[PDB]
């Protein structure tokens, strides 16, 4: 469930005569648990602002974004730093298209840690880890290796399998398949429909017409 | 209950010296960054807050005991047992004339253990997990480089599992891949033991991938802080702008 | 032929603690960035490269001078007059008692200046050249923190335009402003003044950014050399491929 | 005047398991003054291998890529690393998408700095650095604020200035017009004619089709 009110965010550039830059106005929205929302507009028009302000990544200058919480209703632009880190930890999930993982760590322990952060058994994390990287067809020689030695492609299907190692109410996407072929697009297609099936509040950012037309339940213009 | 809540601290040598008026809190297993600018004030606040420099005003409090209206005992005791610290230059946090295998047995040692072979097998796993090979256990820091001597304090001041480490730069000195390792082994020190980090950075990145929050500090006043991703994605500070603008940037091949 | 030449050269305070066999050129206008493991022997090879340890190998020379076939005080007049040294902790690079417009002041009477007002006023311009308020200069380096340190042994070692210097991790301590700051004064000197540097560096992005040839280090022996975007982006050597990839990865929004 | 003569590249990834990764295989290419040869094949074929070659920034395992550094033939492959300095001091010139300058330095600056290591006066190189980045249509208001505080298309059009501003003999292009717009992209297929009119040997990788047929006068496949 996802509740954004009103949702104004200018960029002010003080590195630049303090230029204001204005990318989202009185923006609204609200998703669904089962529900996809996929934001569709040009270049610049502030898809991944929004994103990213669902995350709380970015401060919306005024507006209200609520999610639930467990059930609880929290506001992101107003809840406390701690907060916002426990929501992401259970609640809001975040997929994108760059891997930031601490650099010497095993693939297969970069997919496992946020499931072990939740306190689930080892074996478990494991196991379903091992899962997710078959899906995105991962090669079982890479699981053991440091992502950052991989090519674009599988660093991003780690990225992927990382964002969906957890079973979040809400998730959050940002172009998950824009480097991937049409076989792993397919594979994240299937992982986003049935993280959709469990019920959960999904919003995605889309540029391939096919994987928007396949996954997207409804459509939140952006040009406004 | 914050593990360490501080509120309204001051402590200034002199008009914009030091720090004035800083409060912030910290839970367990959390990292609090603090970036700014060189001689902003994050080295004498890192020593106000962890019972080594008196503040001038404010409070401290850990779980929920005033830190300066303890005794000097109960603070040494905290300092012994309770906390670890981590200087900036590294000599400050070791024996010069113990060997590595001292300078870490003696924290150990402060938490009551009492047999020899345990605790030098002890040392030798930390100098392994600090890429230290175990057969410098019995040399004196003096004849360790300045990034052998940072991870030796670093092993030091975590090897008695502290609740609360303060560290000043404690990735000075290191080469990337020892930083990652001690990246990791911080990271999961914090995620399983619930241990409390307050790390004083200039390396973004070590903030980005080891922060939860940052506090950003320039001529002795937190400018910004909030969620580590969002101050340094999101920056709404000249500063702060500034100094994510000043970040070297990489490229991928 | 080259400013500096380094041939076969070999100090080891033990089998494995040192380097071995180093040998490399410098030219007038260029920069040679060292990298490698922390205690690979880089801050040993500075120290024997600008004469402040007698290798037990090798030969070094100085524009066609070997360099400790010369008498003591011919190399003592190099260091004062023709050489700069920045040391790994900025203390040992500085006079604890004296004033940071002294520490300045020293080099600049050491080539002949005899004027205070404009001994002073350079120091000035100089600690403000590292973003070192002007003010600062009658303060001991005693209450620097350890970034204005930096850039103070920094500022006293390019004062008099040496011909070649040598730094040992000059950016630690820094914020990545002044860091940005000290690396453009450096690219300006090389290229303007023909300064020659010999960088020990662990930040990557510096090397890149600075050093036209690298070399890397492990365990006292360079594992590879040659152009530092090549090394960097086409590494040949494990070790070298391990480094880079230890790079903490930044993203542009 | 460029001549490529069997260049073979492997890439050993020591960081897993030392597999080696064959790219380049006895590549052979050669290019006139004045005359301008694309590089053609799909993703992952060994375009950008092959160019960062002739800057030397790979090297290569096997052949020889000899160019003509004033009146003299230089083996890269073989070549000191202070005459490949030279040389890319003087004679080849590079132009990529990301833009590797010192953070606080102005884009003015950037622009000129390469001209200023070649001794030309600080006047001239700010004239020609004005042209470059008018004809870009760089807004004169970010000509004194740092690159990084642009967007990526500004920051772009200040790197192709930087790229331009010495009149190498031999040129390298790296999808430069990617991220550019129509007339951005026309901008800068003006000036690589200009270059290719004054006797520049020019090696490029395009995917715009228009670009290329415009620029492009000899394709070369690189798949195999
Ligand atoms: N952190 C930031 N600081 C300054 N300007 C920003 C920042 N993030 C975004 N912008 C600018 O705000 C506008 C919004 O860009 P944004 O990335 O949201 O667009 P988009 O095309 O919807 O995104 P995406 O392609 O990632 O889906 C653009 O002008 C972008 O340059
Ligand atoms: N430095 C490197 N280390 C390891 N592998 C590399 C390196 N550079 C390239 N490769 C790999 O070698 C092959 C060549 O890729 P390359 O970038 O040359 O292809 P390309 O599609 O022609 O390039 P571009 O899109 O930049 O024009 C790819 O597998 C790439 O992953
Ligand atoms: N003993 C002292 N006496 C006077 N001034 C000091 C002393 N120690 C530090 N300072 C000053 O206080 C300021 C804060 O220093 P510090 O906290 O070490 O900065 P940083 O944040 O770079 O660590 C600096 O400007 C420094 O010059
Ligand atoms: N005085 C000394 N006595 C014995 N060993 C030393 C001495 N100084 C340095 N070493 C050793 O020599 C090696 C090289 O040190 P150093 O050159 O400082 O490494 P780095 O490249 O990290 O600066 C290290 O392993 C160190 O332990
Ligand atoms: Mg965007
Ligand atoms: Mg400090
Ligand atoms: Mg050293
Ligand atoms: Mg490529």
């Amino acid at each position: 469930m996802i509740n954004v009110q009103n949702v104004s965010k200018t960029f002010i550039l003080h590195q630049q005569n303090g230029v204001r830059l204005p990318v989202l106005n009185r923006a609204s929205l609200t998703v669904n648990a089962g529900e996809c929302v996929v934001l569709h507009g040009h270049s610049g028009s502030g898809k991944s602002t929004l994103l990213r302000s669902l995350y709380a990544n970015y401060l919306p200058d005024e507006g209200q974004i609520q999610i639930k919480h467990g059930d609880e209703w929290v506001d992101l632009v107003t809840a406390p730093a701690r907060k916002v880190v426990e929501i992401r930890k259970t609640t809001v999930g975040w997929v994108s298209q760059f891997l930031r993982v601490i650099p010497r760590i095993s693939a297969l322990e970069v997919v496992m840690q946020p499931l072990l952060d939740t306190g689930v058994p080892r074996e478990a994390c494991a196991a379903k880890a091992a899962r997710l990287l078959t899906r995105l067809n991962v090669p079982e020689r890479l699981w053991h290796l440091a992502p950052s030695t991989f090519s674009g492609g599988e660093q991003q299907r780690v990225n992927i399998a990382r964002g969906f190692i957890v079973d979040y109410p809400i998730l959050l996407l940002d172009e998950p398949t824009a480097s991937l072929d049409a076989k792993n697009s397919a594979a994240v297609v299937e992982l986003i429909r049935e993280a959709k099936t469990r019920g959960a509040a999904i919003v995605g950012i889309f540029h391939d017409e096919a994987v928007r037309n396949d996954v997207a339940d409804r459509l939140h213009p952006m040009g406004a | 209950q914050p593990l360490l809540s501080v509120n309204n601290l001051t402590h200034l040598y002199a008009p914009g010296k030091g720090f004035s008026d800083v409060s912030f809190d910290l839970w367990p297993g959390e990292v609090l960054g603090i970036v700014g600018e060189s001689g902003s004030g994050k080295t004498t606040l890192l020593k106000s807050i962890s019972a080594r420099l008196t503040p001038q005003q404010g409070e401290i409090h850990y779980e929920n005991r005033s830190l300066y209206a303890m005794s000097e005992a109960d603070r040494r005791r905290l300092l012994r047992t309770e906390w670890g610290v981590v200087h900036q230059h590294p000599l400050d946090g070791l024996r010069r004339q113990v060997s590595a295998g001292g300078n870490i047995g003696e924290r150990l040692m402060a938490t009551g253990a009492r047999h020899y072979g345990d605790i030098r097998a002890t040392a030798q796993k930390w100098l392994e997990e600090v890429e230290i090979p175990a057969n410098r256990i019995d040399d004196l820091p003096t004849t360790f480089s300045g990034g052998m001597q940072q991870r030796l304090q670093i092993a030091r001041n975590l090897v008695t599992h502290p609740k609360l480490v303060f560290m000043d730069e404690p990735t000075g000195g290191l080469d990337v891949s020892v930083q990652a390792r001690l990246l990791d082994l911080l990271r999961g020190l914090v995620v399983e033991l619930n241990l409390a980090v307050v790390i004083v950075t200039h390396d973004l990145g070590v903030a980005r991938l080891l922060a939860d929050r940052l506090l950003v500090m320039k001529q002795g006043q937190v400018v910004e802080s909030g969620l580590t991703d969002r101050v340094l994605d999101d920056p709404h500070h000249p500063y702060t702008q500034l100094l994510v603008s000043s970040v070297l940037q990489n490229e991928n091949l």
